[PDB]
């Protein structure tokens, strides 16, 4: 009486919770490849005479 | 228009014209790119003595002129005569790498040249800023791979060269199955051969030099930041054509439509480049200029570029690699024929001038190679027959969403991040 909505509720949580979680590793991954020159990146320095 | 090459003993080449003057030398199948990083610069070295004060002044009383080139696959040592003294040439040759190859390594001799190649490579350094740039482009796209050497060496290399190990190099390169013996000029192809079928002697014949690892390029990036100096000076380039490619023309025409460029020049500006609409509006450069680099085992196609407009080189980057899209999907017939017309007055006036130490270079180079010439009426015969649809098919292999090499040094703060860079390799589709 108090949910009604409560079996269909679940059912797009399960939904919504597998979609999302899969964007969110993908992200990672895509956000390191798009990193990968920046992280990796070397410095020297000569000092100028 | 002549190529005539046969094999005695040794290998000999020319190609006669007359002319005036006669140029006569001996060609190496091996260069900067078969040093180590650590003797590095040992080429640029045996150039320098061969054209030593004591070398050149016993020359210059025969009236013979001298000269040599380091290049990265190859390497030349070239007497010019005044031309009925083709065999007085062939004397100071003789004279010079069996007799004189152990003295002109004295002492006193290779100490005053090792000062002079580094007071000469370090002014390179400090001051050709667009050539070391150029350097350093191959640096990183070849990277611990024979073509990133640089031909003059290094400054550290160099300091910590020794008499043995232009000994070492001498007795590993200088062999008769990496010799190619050439001459231009106007002397005739048994005028020479008789001269040198003259004195047998093999010297140091059945040696083969020594084997390697392949060439390879790797997308990357070297940042010479100096804002100090009064521009930036960039160079940006894919991998590109070894000779003997294919699409060795290809990648030569598509270098000529963008061609290059020089802001102060009233018909530069006027030029049927459509990359120049974009790029005049605001002063994107001072100038730049595309290539078509080719090596034995690879090459790189780019541009390089020299701006004073520091707060604006992401767009000279950005409309130069919007251009270089087009080539995949959108090149135009006229552009091509352009391209076509441009490319061979350029390489006409490279493999005709009247120069013979140049053809010499080029008759070396190309036969220790191929074992032949291409004759230039034939590549014209090539670059006439190359259409829109193989420019795209070139293109889309060696250009579209591709890896490049990227080097600069000045006021390069504006030059954007690599991933930008390459992102605009390509463009958005539906």
């Amino acid at each position: 009486c108090a949910e009604p909505e409560h079996d269909e509720r679940k059912r797009l949580g399960l939904k919504t919770v597998i979609i999302l979680s899969s964007l969110y590793l993908l992200s990672i991954w895509v956000k390191k490849f798009k990193w990968a020159g920046i992280k990796t990146r070397k410095f020297v320095f000569n000092p100028p005479k | 228009a002549e190529v005539t090459q046969l094999s005695n003993g040794i290998v000999v080449a020319t190609e006669h014209n007359p002319a005036h003057t006669a140029s006569v030398g001996v060609v190496f199948g091996s260069g900067a790119a078969n040093e180590n990083p650590y003797n590095n610069g040992v080429s640029n070295l045996w150039k320098n003595i061969f054209l030593s004060k004591e070398n050149s002044a016993v020359a210059a009383k025969e009236g013979l002129a001298l000269s040599s080139n380091i290049s990265r696959d190859f390497q030349s040592y070239i007497v010019s005569s005044l031309p009925g003294s083709t065999d007085k040439s062939l004397d100071f040759l003789n004279q010079s790498f069996i007799q004189q190859k152990a003295n002109l390594l004295s002492s006193s001799n290779f100490e005053a040249t090792k000062k002079s190649v580094l007071k000469q490579v370090q002014d390179f350094e400090d001051n050709d800023h667009p050539n070391r740039v150029l350097e350093h482009l191959h640096s990183t796209a070849f990277q611990n791979t024979p073509l990133s050497l640089p031909t003059r060496g290094t400054l550290e290399s160099l300091e910590n060269l020794v008499v043995a190990d232009l000994e070492s190099f001498a007795n590993n390169h200088f062999l008769n199955s990496n010799a190619v013996v050439v001459g231009t000029g106007n002397i005739k192809h048994e005028d020479l051969v008789n001269s040198i079928e003259s004195k047998n002697l093999s010297l140091q014949t059945g040696t083969k030099p020594v084997l390697k690892k392949k060439a390879a390029f790797l997308g990357s990036e070297v940042r010479l930041r100096d804002d100090t100096l009064p521009k930036a000076w960039i160079s940006l380039a894919v991998e590109g054509e070894p000779v003997n490619s294919p699409n060795y023309f290809v990648a030569k025409l598509a270098a000529q439509i963008f061609g290059s460029y020089n802001a102060f020049e009233p018909a530069s500006r006027l030029q049927g480049i459509k990359l120049l609409d974009n790029i005049q509006e605001y002063q994107l450069c001072d100038n730049f200029n595309h290539f078509s680099l080719s090596y034995k085992d690879s090459g790189l196609w780019g541009f390089s570029t020299a701006t004073r407009n520091v707060t604006m080189i992401d767009d000279l980057i950005h409309f130069t690699l919007k251009q270089w899209n087009r080539l995949t999907i959108s090149v135009t017939d006229t552009e091509v024929e352009r391209a076509k017309s441009l490319l061979k007055l350029q390489l006409g006036q490279l493999y005709e001038s009247g120069n013979p130490v140049n053809d010499a270079n080029l008759l070396g180079a190309e036969v220790l190679i191929k074992g032949s010439k291409l004759s230039l009426g034939e590549a014209f015969k090539k670059i006439d027959a190359i259409t829109v649809k193989d420019v795209k098919a070139w293109a889309g292999k060696r250009l579209w969403d591709q890896d490049i090499a990227i080097a600069g040094t000045g006021q390069i703060e504006g030059l954007l991040d690599y991933m930008r860079i390459r992102s605009d390799m390509s463009m958005m589709r539906w």
